[PDB]
RNA sequence: ACCGAACGUGAAGUUAAAGUGCCGGAAUGCACGCUCAUCAGACACCACAAAAGGUGUUAGUUCAUCUAAAUGAACUAGCCCUGAAAAUGGAUGGCGCUCAAGCGUGCUACUUAUACUUCACCGUGAUUGCUGUUUUGACGCUUUCACGAGUAGGCAGGCGUGGAGGUCAGUGACGAAGCCUU
RNA sequence: UUGAAAGGGAAGGGCUUGAGAUCAGACUUGGUACCGGGCCAGCAUCGGUUUGGAGCGGCAGGAUAAUGGCGGAGGAAUGUGGCACGGCUUCUGCUGUGUGUUAUAGCCUCUGACGAUACUGCCAGCCUAGACCGAGGACUGCGGUUUUUACCUAGGAUGUUGGCAUAAUGAUCUUAAGUCGCCCGUCUUGAAACACGGACCAAGGA
């Protein structure tokens, strides 16, 4: 709900050399349209010799998730910049959408890495359909059969400020 | 949240902090509040580092006299007393009214030992500590730093304990005769007409 | 019966105020039983009073009486502002008054 | 001396704007479009999804 | 506040009234302030402002 | 408002025929731009100061319509760590004009309280209504030099529900600043 | 803008008379008055003049015989009339249903 | 001297920066993780810390060995620990806080400046009209809009004292002037 | 000296209210039992500003949402039934391992025709809860409704009722409480300064 997933369609604005540039795309996960924009022109500027004002776009269109009520694991590839250095690093998480996980991909980094939305490049974002495709036993241990467990220790939330029974946390 | 006369707070398994903080707000809202048994009070983190913290405490004091300097009191209710204190304007006198609206109490002295207890699950160490952490009762953090009287509280606790069981007993047996005397009336006119009410 | 009562309890909690600067024409109140504004929303534009007691009789009475009203919410526990014909003096801090049931909507 | 907000006034609305009068009569506020079904995505456009 | 584009509360900087405090010259300020309200003739304006000259601008003729 | 319903229509059927026919649709780029100054009078750099100035935004909360070309454009871009914009709706337009439409009627600021006002200083310009005024804006008609300056600076208030929790970095940081192109919107439904 | 209302006067001992309806709870318990005439009781009839008028005694009369003839139909009504109201401890005006 | 915002006298609303466990108005609010310290940490300016270490714990990178039940090497960077010694007793502002009331990050509501919005009143500047009704104030009356910080300093309009010309055929021993006084 | 009041390591000040004291005012220069007025309040309706509700409803857009449900084709496994091999259960969820593809569970992919919802926006649509304000003072204007040289919500608050006038009400003084408040003058980039003058009062003093 903090992001969504966008197409944005771009193309250098046409010429006398060029009467049909090329139309590119690119796959953007932003909080609003604006954003998204910015974002393709960021990338459009450091893998081309492009400019916004040289540029237009022709096309921003929300991409729904195909099966937002499907149980999947997500392998996710990342850039991102630490305080000393440049890294690549590749991620797993379980969730119905893309854009889920690519909400809990940023609240992880910013949590172990201290990574900055900033910070950040998504190289690329893929369902892993088969249970050998998945690497991470921190997501590995949820595939396994008849998974079952308990959720020991249970603090149940008061209204009151003062209660008159003993507390109890079982569950 | 209703307006109480009184009420009186067993201090067993609250958090210091939280339950000062608790407590601080409600005798400024002008609710009068006692706490018993405050030696079975909760400080988070393991007891030496605890011990640590109430030596750096001692180790204040005015050098020039100090008779004048900070006063360190040791017994647990005194505990409790300074951390609710530090959370009032005590130097005013809406602050020193509020301060008159608490007690606070080792074990249970009468008349409370006779009255209703309630606790505070805000402040409640069994449902805010994750459960694996290391704590402190206030009850061998004050005789180790010069508390005198852990011994007698727990002699007359455990008097009171044994009272309290009696009467317990008593009132159980009483409730179940009542039980099965209101058991003997159901399935009457009342009893059905009530049950379509709810009750 | 035993129980007269026609009035909700409310304390007389603060005045308007930032840390170090206080409003004494508006009162913080907290009426009792209510703890979110969407229960608060219920004693907007009841009657207010704070009833006292003084050393002279006045017609023969020594109980006087301070009038005011609900004006909105405060916060998100469920007290309300208030305003009263005379600001409730500082003293009152943590004393009682009386929300009505009425002008009533019910 | 006193100025009305049109929004509010429903009289102060009518000077400004006799048109007013015509857009609630002939509810234009919430007017019915009349058309067909039609799903114009169903070929290329599906390039959204994935490349 | 205001980030004002100009001094504020400044004085028009022209004579409006007859320094002097001869009577008679109020009576034809007055006499011409009514004619150059109620006419639109430039002339009578231009007349009116004259009346409120000093001296020095004044010069014989 | 015949032209207002059948302009979005076509567009929609446009948009809609290129999609079946492999190809894309590109709007119109906008042609008009709102203007609200939120940054203090304090502290300003003298040539942001001065574009401020130029624009009418002499106050916190205040408002002007502009029309977008090159040499505005670039006058904005000197005000942008001071200003947010975007691009107006037809209603917010109404309802700026309705609520807090002034004239400045020999440098005074006056009421539109009736089509009278409006005609007896641009009806030179063809504008004989409160109506016509909108269109004339909405619209970046002929004679939106005159019209857009007869309107006095709009004076909004705070925001219903505040700014975002910092404001003076840009809508795309997450601050409020810039160029935030159809969320002005929301904006003046708050302020307004 | 008044309410007229009555207790019945021989239940309550509150008699036909003037309440203003935002001084009132209005609940959800009703009884037919389709049976009463109230045809002659409006603003006039409390005209300002211990005693009171043999007028108002027999109206009183005359409405209490209608009432009690409605109000006997409901079980408890009478006694629920004769019982005064008031807040209890836990009573919550926002969350009760008058 | 930073951030916000610049100030006539008020009512109501909303905010900025900053905050919402108590001191203190506002959540022990919703959420994903990380951290346990026998010198934890805690908010720009700002009230400091380095080279260098750790088999504490977390996530990553690249290789390698394994049914012919996982393991081995090198490394990266997060929080934590060591490196880290001063003189009166003492300062995340204090209390205190450990699935935080700490650190990174997202969200929902909420709190309140002399700032913004609407309205009242004072003043300043401008502005509308006023002679067969101009009426003994036209230096007047009247319509409308905007604005109001200030040392040195300039100017304007007023208040007060001794004495002088004129006027009130003014007050006063039936009490002038002075002095004391919720 | 007398009276009154306050007083835990200064006192004094601002703002606000309470308490006690003082002061004031409309039953008017009231008019002739009635008329009518003054003050303090309740309610109703209106106008201006504004904050709300679990608000209700209509319309539009998008992949003319994506899903889901239904129908059709294809596939595999964290492989259901069946079957076989077993260590333990007197196959008393026994259990584990293999096989293969709906069986005595299901799942995934693609797709066909209908139907919704979410999100965003519009309504000169509707209902509903509170707060503050009432400037002006014959008429004149713009509009509306027209049933009318009429009436209106349309160039700024009226209607009604109760109480009080031996007073409900307002101001000041004293004091309490809450909150804030360093000692002025001066030179100075910078003064509360551990910078200088100043114990107090009158009269004189540039
Ligand atoms: C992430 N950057 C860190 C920065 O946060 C800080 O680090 C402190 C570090 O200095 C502290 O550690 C240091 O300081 C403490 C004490 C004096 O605070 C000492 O007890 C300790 O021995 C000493 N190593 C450590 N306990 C917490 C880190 N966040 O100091 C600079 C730094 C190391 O670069």
């Amino acid at each position: 709900s903090r992001l969504n997933e966008y197409q944005v369609i771009g193309r250098n604005l046409p010429t006398e050399s060029v009467p049909e540039p090329k139309l590119f795309r690119m796959r953007i996960f932003a909080p609003n349209t604006v954003v998204a924009k910015s974002r393709y022109w960021y990338f459009l500027q450091k893998l081309h010799k492009v400019k916004k004002a040289s540029g237009e776009i022709v096309s921003v269109n929300i991409i729904s998730e195909a099966k937002p009520t499907k149980v999947k694991t997500f392998g996710i590839w990342l850039r991102y910049e630490s305080r000393s250095g440049i890294h690549n690093m590749y991620k797993e998480y379980r969730d119905v959408t893309r854009v889920g996980a690519v909400e809990t991909m940023y609240q992880d980094l910013a949590a172990r890495h201290r990574a900055r939305f900033r910070s950040i490049h998504i190289l690329k974002v893929v369902e892993l359909e088969k249970t050998d495709d998945v690497k991470r036993q921190y997501v590995k241990q949820f595939l396994t059969k008849d998974l079952k467990f308990p959720l020991p220790h249970r603090v149940q939330k008061s209204k009151k400020l003062f209660q008159a029974t003993a507390p109890t946390t079982f569950y | 949240s209703s307006f109480e006369k009184v009420v009186v707070i067993d201090g067993k398994g609250h958090l210091l902090g939280r339950l000062a903080s608790i407590v601080s707000k409600q005798i400024l809202n002008g609710q009068k509040v006692v706490v018993v048994r405050c030696e079975e009070l909760n400080i988070s983190g393991e007891f030496f580092r605890n011990k640590l913290k109430y030596h750096d405490y001692l180790r204040k004091a005015t050098r020039y006299n100090k008779k004048k300097g900070p006063f360190h009191f040791r017994a647990p209710s005194r505990i409790l007393y300074k951390a609710i204190r530090g959370m009032i304007p005590h130097k005013t006198a809406r602050g020193k009214a509020a301060l008159e609206r608490l007690k606070v109490f080792e074990g249970v002295p009468p008349p409370y030992d006779k009255k209703k207890r309630v606790v505070v699950p805000q402040a409640l160490r069994v449902l805010r500590l994750k459960p694996g952490r290391k704590y402190t009762t206030v009850g061998k953090l004050s005789s180790a730093v010069g508390w005198k009287y852990e011994s007698v509280v727990e002699k007359l606790e455990e008097k009171r304990k044994v009272q309290s069981a009696e009467y317990y007993a008593k009132k159980k047996a009483l409730t179940k005769k009542l039980n099965a005397a209101k058991a003997s009336t159901a399935e009457s006119e009342a009893a059905q007409k009530l049950a379509a009410f709810g009750y | 019966a035993e129980s007269h009562r026609l009035y909700v309890k409310g304390k007389h909690i603060s005045y308007q105020r930032s840390k170090s600067v206080t409003n004494p024409n508006v009162s913080l109140i907290q009426i009792e039983g209510v703890a979110s504004p969407k229960d608060a929303k219920f004693y907007l534009g009841k009657r207010i009073a704070y009833v006292y007691r003084a050393p002279k009789e006045i017609r023969g009475s020594k109980i006087r009486v301070i009038w005011g009203k609900v004006t909105r919410t405060h916060g998100n526990n469920g007290l309300v502002r208030a305003n009263f014909k005379k600001n409730l003096p500082p003293k009152t801090f943590g004393a009682s008054v009386r929300i009505m049931l009425y002008p009533s909507n019910i | 001396v006193l100025k009305k907000n049109p929004l509010k006034n429903k009289q102060v609305l009518l000077r400004l704007n006799p048109y007013a009068k015509a857009y609630a009569a002939e509810k234009v506020g919430s007017a019915k479009v009349e058309q067909a079904k039609v799903k114009p995505s169903k070929g290329q456009f599906a390039e959204v999804l994935k490349n | 506040g205001r980030d004002h584009t100009s001094k504020q509360h400044v004085r028009s900087g022209h004579r409006t009234a007859p320094k002097s405090d001869n009577v008679y010259l109020q009576l034809l300020v007055k006499l011409y302030s009514f004619l150059a309200r109620r006419t639109d003739a430039p002339f009578n304006k231009v007349i009116l402002k004259s009346l409120f000259l000093s001296k020095i601008n004044r010069p014989p003729v | 408002q015949k032209e207002y319903t059948e302009a979005e229509r076509s567009v929609i059927k446009a948009k809609r025929d290129a999609k079946a026919s492999n190809s894309y649709y590109v709007d119109a780029q906008p042609k008009l731009v709102f203007v609200v100054r939120i940054k203090g009078i304090n502290k300003i750099p003298p040539k942001p100061r001065k574009v401020l100035q130029l624009l009418r935004l002499t106050q916190i909360n205040a408002g002007v319509f502009v029309r977008l070309t090159k040499a505005t454009s670039e006058l904005i871009k000197l005000a942008e760590p001071y200003v947010a914009y975007g691009y107006p709706s037809l209603s917010t337009i109404r309802q700026l004009v309705y609520k807090r439409g002034f004239g400045k009627v020999n440098k005074q600021r006056i009421a539109l309280s009736d089509n009278a006002i409006i005609e007896a200083n641009l009806g030179k310009f063809n504008i004989l209504s409160i109506e016509d005024l909108i269109h004339e804006i909405y619209t970046v008609g002929p004679n939106f030099k005159q019209v857009s300056n007869f309107l006095w600076p709009f004076k909004l208030s705070n925001p219903n529900g505040g700014f975002r929790a910092r404001k003076f970095q840009h809508f795309i940081q997450g601050g409020d600043t810039g160029n935030r192109e159809q969320f002005i919107n929301a904006l003046v439904k708050q302020m307004n | 803008n008044t309410l007229l209302v009555s207790g019945p006067f021989k239940v309550n001992g509150v008699p036909l008379r003037r309440v203003n309806a935002r001084y009132v709870i209005a609940t959800s318990t009703k009884v037919n008055v389709s049976g009463v005439d109230v045809s002659k009781f409006n603003v006039e009839y409390f005209a300002r003049e211990k005693e009171i008028k043999a007028e108002r005694v027999a109206d009183q009369k005359s409405v209490d015989a209608a009432l009690l003839s409605e109000i006997k139909k409901t079980p408890l009504l009478k006694q629920y009339l004769a019982a005064s109201f008031s807040l209890k401890n836990g009573d919550r005006p926002h969350l009760l249903k008058f």
